[PDB]
DNA sequence: AGGTAGTCACAGCTGATTGCGCT
DNA sequence: GCGCAATCAGCTGTGACTACCT
């Protein structure tokens, strides 16, 4: 059996996570099991780097007025 | 000066809040003006601020203006004096003018009329009332090259001397750095040397009050000064130029951007100036209607600044044209004046007054500052919100509706980064479905539709899929003209596609719906021009972007000019009745088939 | 010279200060200048009117199938005609509308000349799905209109409106003789074309005293119809014009009383649908006939049934309210409370009526001159 | 096919901005509108294709 | 040269169909660690999959 | 440890060539 | 055979992406 964290999101973010897995942008293949087109299963020891990558992707194409 | 919350606070600087709030204005120490629109004195305060400063944003409640040296030069150019402007600013301050503006205003306004530039007998001279300033600038190395041969003293009468004609731009750039800005005043009332023409506009072309204000500010004390007037394309822009040309009553030269804008200006002159066709000439190497010996000449850029070999007839026409003075040289689409070859155009012809007209003064590369000395100060800036409130400008309901990225496309979008992702978010199936739904809806409600789409490679399959007319751009001259001519007066066809061709001042007919897809990156000028093609909720225009892509950032950063103008972009996330009818790319098979044909570019 | 080439206008020179704070008072005057932006007249045009027997002629040729106005000319024309009928009956209490349709070189009287608004709208809605065939015949429609309107009393203004879509008409006889006959009969004919100007329509409108117009778009069509809505001006005193008309009271029937007699409406009896068997309605003052709609002329005794409020709504034009004398507050020596709203008088100007010498504030003066149309003080 | 149509519609019409908006609507007012003024303002500010 | 260049790539770009390599992890025999832990190693990319089997 | 001349896409213009039409 | 219109070469504007020195 597999123990970790279930992540639910839109298919675009799921595919972004898949690309991160295949490109080894986090340094390893920790994105192990894919269950649904909109749900994935990720080991919980590196949820922080995934959050940082998601935030960087989100605010990259944002053009903050600050 | 203090940064307790990261905000520049000036509470201690301006405490003069005597009694008590009746003045709807706030001043800033460095420089800024905040105006309250919901005031009984709103019109008078607006008129006062327009004549002295240029706006930086005009929302519905609190306008914000900026104080600049060129704005003060324009203010002092009009009959307004230093004492009057200072006392009226102090009159409506509600907080007290900080002691950093009065000194700044005084310094800007002191050196206005000290140095003047004049044109006489095809010769450029610089005249100064005070002889000392000439010796002040004599030691400047850049100026000394203008005189030839050294212009020992040029004893006249008031001290003046000749300058090199082709180096006028350099001295214009230097003078402002020397705190001695030049002024371009043409006293056309009494010349007796220039052959004035018998142009006279018909007394049937009435003009709106804002055009009256712009013209009145152009001619403040019986003389015409070079300036820039910014008016929307739908509003009356050519009429202002025609009226200015008639008032100047001199030989007029009009410069357009495209080879079709010259015909537009000729039509405007024939409509509102009552000028015989013999005097009107167009010099664009198409008919050559004897431009030699003409009163009004109309031509375009990229023809007066050729660095290559020129046609034999064109060479003689240019030689004749460069041998006489010009009255009120009119430039169209002045925003694209600061170019590598367009700047020298003003140096290749000699004219007294240079009047520039445009609708979108915003431009990248921060070269608009150069336009302050290339032509003159920003004279008039029309308020678009109050313009559309009077009903003479269509109130366009702006919309920014985005579509999610399809799963078959987002993987490729995140996979590639070397400039190959443009087609991926340009040809988003969801955006295609949204565009098709909008087209069908506005055809069912019978609205004229213009669909702007750059990246014509995508526009090909975007337009042939719906089997609708489109303008590739490198097609021909007749086909585009006939398509645009039959677009308006034909009930069967009411939707057209334009690929970066309509990004200028053309003769496109009235339309109510504009849909832009995959435009340039941050071209605020392009989006403002596209919006200008609609106004003339009577109308409304949509912008389609793809989520989680660079197009979102581009749309966010390109709409700031319009929100400064006062428009608001409502976000639409769901389209009502999207699944009510059948649209293209309904199933995943054709969506995944699209990947092969969109990656089939392989431009390597 | 030119007006804008002289001196630049400084509109901000109006405001002045003398006590370093008086500017507020000035803007107060601006607020007082903000009000009174009207001419104290909701219409401001014709102060009287005259009865009209208007005939609307509708083309039914193939040209109505053109899609210049979405979806086609016929549909937009009938929609705007329904709007015109509603507005015309709203602004004319005792007028009448007849409808003629020209088709296949013939003229058919779609609806008889009457004052019922509902009947005409239903007839137009039924005629929406008609078949457009043949070519129009202005001669037949004009002959029918003249024949019907020939016997109308002279005081009534006889008007004919023609909506001419097709550019060609088939005339079985000379039309200029008909035009001369219409001119001798004092009939006003106005034409609103759809495609382009036609010589015969222009000549007819010029000779009969009417107006000929050509549609630019749907908005211009509606503007022309609205212009035709307004009644023509009438003389101060023309003739002995009087008409016998009744005023039916809207008596409903309740089972609590013993005088509840159900009855079928005379108008509803003539319809194809089942007549409404309602408790009660409008009873004719002459023959006690039951009707459900007003104003409807009685079918039995020929009397006209008109609602009194409709006639009374235009009485304020006969007796316009005289403008009150504007008096500054300081110069008035009296009570400082408004006679109408009982509010304290603080404005710089106080209005006093010339009859009752009562004081009204700006708001009360505007309300009286715009809506009330009667001085409350003079009522007492 | 018919199943492909439904799958594509499910993927498209509810990808990012529905998985939370629909849930919020399920947990929303539910009852009638606040005032008629709100409905009039919403109708004025809505686009013609969103009112059909 | 232009008219041959415009057609030389037409057949070049019509051959390839699948660009992305198949990432299906074909794990080999499981390796048993302590505490009933089982690790699977991908023979294509070296992905390690550690799981507890009941 | 952080910024600008080539380069690319997509349009414009003018200066020649260059095959097409013939009561 | 001559004349008009279609076509391309060369240059430029606009906006954005990218490889070596303070
Ligand atoms: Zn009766
Ligand atoms: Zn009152
Ligand atoms: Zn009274």
């Amino acid at each position: 059996v597999l123990k970790g964290v279930l992540i639910e999101c839109d298919p675009a973010m799921k595919q972004f996570l898949l690309y991160l897995d295949e490109s080894n942008a986090l340094g390893k293949k920790f994105i192990i099991q894919d269950i649904d087109d909109t749900h994935v299963f990720v080991i919980a020891e590196l949820v922080n780097v995934l959050q940082e990558r998601v935030g960087e992707l989100m605010d990259q194409n944002a053009f903050s007025l600050t | 000066k203090v940064d307790e919350y990261g905000a520049k606070d000036y509470r201690l600087q301006m405490p003069l809040k005597d009694d008590h709030t009746s003045r709807p204005l706030w001043v800033a120490p460095d420089g800024h003006i905040f105006l309250e629109a919901f005031s009984p004195v709103y019109k008078y305060a607006q008129d006062f601020l327009v004549a002295i400063a240029e706006p930086v944003c005009r929302p519905t409640h609190v306008h914000e203006y900026k104080l600049t040296a060129y704005s003060l030069y324009a203010a002092v150019s009009v009959g307004l004096q230093t004492s009057d402007i200072t006392e009226y600013l102090r009159k409506l301050s509600k907080t007290g003018v900080p002691d950093g503006i009065m000194q700044f205003i005084k310094l800007c306004t002191v050196s206005y009329g000290k140095v003047k530039l004049v044109l006489k007998h095809n010769r450029y001279f610089v005249e100064s009332c005070h002889p000392d300033v000439i010796q002040h600038l004599l030691q400047d190395p850049v100026i000394r090259e203008c005189r030839l041969r050294n212009s020992e003293g040029e004893a006249t009468e008031t001290v003046s001397f000749e300058v090199k004609q082709e180096m006028i731009e350099e001295l214009q750039k230097r003078c402002i750095h020397l705190e001695y800005p030049l002024l371009a005043e043409y006293d056309f009332r009494n010349d007796s040397v220039n052959p004035d023409i018998n142009i006279d506009l018909k007394p049937t072309a009435v003009l709106r009050p804002y055009q009256e204000k712009s013209l009145r500010k152009m001619f403040g004390n019986g003389r015409a000064r070079s300036g820039v007037i910014v008016l929307p394309c739908g509003a009356g822009k050519s009429l202002v130029g025609v009226t200015a040309a008639c008032t100047v009553r001199k030989r007029c030269l009009v410069l357009g951007n495209s080879a079709v804008s010259v015909e537009q200006w000729k039509a405007q002159f024939k409509m509102w100036s009552t000028i015989d066709d013999s005097q009107i000439c167009r010099f664009t190497s198409d008919a050559k209607d004897k431009p030699i010996g003409c009163s009004v000449a109309i031509s375009t850029y990229s023809m007066l600044g050729h660095t290559t070999k020129r046609s034999w007839e064109a060479e003689r026409v240019m030689e004749w044209l460069k041998t006489q003075e010009w009255g009120l040289m009119i430039l169209d689409e002045v925003h694209t004046i600061p170019a590598k070859m367009f700047r020298r155009v003003l140096t290749i012809v000699q004219a007294h007054c240079k009047l520039g007209l445009t609708a979108t003064l915003v431009r990248e590369d921060d070269k608009i500052v150069d336009l302050n000395f290339l032509i003159g100060p920003k004279l008039y800036e029309a308020n678009w919100m109050e313009l559309q409130n009077n009903g003479y400008i269509a109130k366009v309901q702006c919309a920014e509706v985005w579509c999610p990225m399809s799963p078959e496309f987002y993987r490729e979008y995140v996979a590639i980064k070397t400039k190959k992702r443009i087609l991926l978010y340009t040809m988003n199936p969801n955006k295609f479905r949204a565009c098709q739904f909008l087209i069908k809806f506005h055809e069912r409600r019978n609205d004229k539709i213009i669909v702007f789409a750059d990246n014509v490679f995508a526009l090909k399959e975007y337009a042939i899929r719906l089997n609708k007319p489109y303008i590739y751009g490198p097609t021909s001259q007749g086909e585009r003209m006939q398509i645009l001519q039959n677009f308006k007066h034909n009930p069967k066809i009411n939707t057209i596609f334009i690929s970066k061709v309509g990004d200028t001042s053309f003769d496109l007919p009235e339309a109510n719906v504009l849909i832009q897809i995959s435009s340039h990156g941050g071209s605020r000028r392009q989006e403002a021009q596209r919006l200008g093609r609609v106004l003339r909720y009577n109308a409304f225009f949509y912008s389609l972007v793809s989520q989680d892509t660079q197009e979102m950032a581009y749309s966010t950063k390109r709409q700031r000019f319009l929100v400064d103008q006062g428009y608001s972009f409502k976000v639409i996330t769901k389209l009502a009745g999207m699944e009510e009818e059948d649209l293209a790319f309904s199933t995943k098979e054709e969506q995944q088939q699209l990947l092969q044909k969109v990656l089939a570019a392989t431009d390597l | 010279t030119k007006r804008w080439e002289g001196g630049y206008e400084r509109t901000w020179e109006i405001l002045k200060e003398d006590e370093s704070g008086s500017l507020k008072a000035t803007i107060e005057d601006i607020l007082f200048k903000a009000k009174r932006k009207r001419v104290f007249e909701h219409h401001g045009q014709v102060r009287l009117g005259m009865m009209r027997h208007l005939y609307v002629v509708v083309d039914g040729s193939r040209t109505m199938e053109d899609q210049d106005l979405k979806p086609n000319r016929l549909t937009c024309t009938l929609k705007l005609l329904e709007y015109f009928v509603e507005e015309y009956f709203d602004q004319n209490p005792i007028s009448q509308i007849g409808i003629i349709v020209t088709k296949s070189k013939r003229a058919e009287k779609l609806t008889e000349l009457s004052g019922n608004p509902r009947k005409h709208i239903t007839s137009l809605k039924k005629a929406v799905d008609m078949t457009c065939h043949g070519e129009p015949s202005l001669y037949n429609s004009l002959s029918i209109a003249m024949q019907t309107l020939k016997h109308m009393p002279g005081h009534t203004s006889r008007e004919v409106l023609i909506i001419f879509s097709s550019l060609t008409t088939c005339d079985p006889s000379n039309i200029y003789d008909l035009i001369k006959t219409l001119k001798a009969a004092k009939i006003r004919v106005s034409v609103i074309g759809l495609s382009a100007e036609v010589r015969v329509c222009t000549v007819l409108a010029r000779e009969t005293g009417g107006t000929y117009h050509v549609i630019l778009d749907e908005s211009h069509y509606k503007e022309l119809l609205t212009h035709h809505v307004s009644p023509p001006p009438a003389s101060s005193s023309s003739e002995c014009s009087l008409i016998r008309m009744g005023f039916p009271q809207h008596t409903i029937a309740s089972l609590s009383d013993q005088d509840a007699k159900p009855s079928f409406s005379m108008a509803h009896l003539d319809g194809n649908t089942e007549p409404g068997l309602t408790l009660g309605g409008y009873f004719c003052p002459q023959c006690r006939a039951k009707y459900c709609e007003l104003p409807v002329e009685c079918k039995i005794c020929g009397l006209t049934l008109v609602s009194a409020p409709h006639l009374a709504r235009s009485y304020h034009h006969l007796f316009p309210l005289d403008a009150f004398q504007e008096i500054p507050l300081e110069e008035y020596n009296g009570e400082r409370f408004c006679y109408g709203c009982q509010g304290e008088l603080k404005d710089q100007h106080v209005y006093v009526c010339a009859v009752c010498q009562n004081v009204f504030c700006v708001d009360c003066d505007v309300f009286v001159h715009d809506s009330l149309h009667c001085c409350p003080g003079c009522i007492h | 096919g018919t199943s492909s149509q439904a799958e594509a519609a499910r993927i498209l019409a509810a990808s990012w901005p529905q998985n939370r908006e629909d849930e919020e609507k399920q947990k929303l007012k539910g009852g009638p509108k606040k005032t008629k003024r709100e409905k009039k303002a919403a109708a004025s500010h809505l686009f013609p294709f969103e009112k059909l | 040269d232009k008219k041959v260049k415009e057609l030389r790539r037409a057949v070049r770009s019509s051959v390839w169909k699948r660009e992305t390599i198949v990432h299906q992890h074909e794990y080999g025999p499981e390796e048993n660690l302590e505490d009933d832990m089982y690790r699977k190693t991908c023979t294509m990319c070296g992905h390690e999959l550690t799981y507890e089997k009941m």
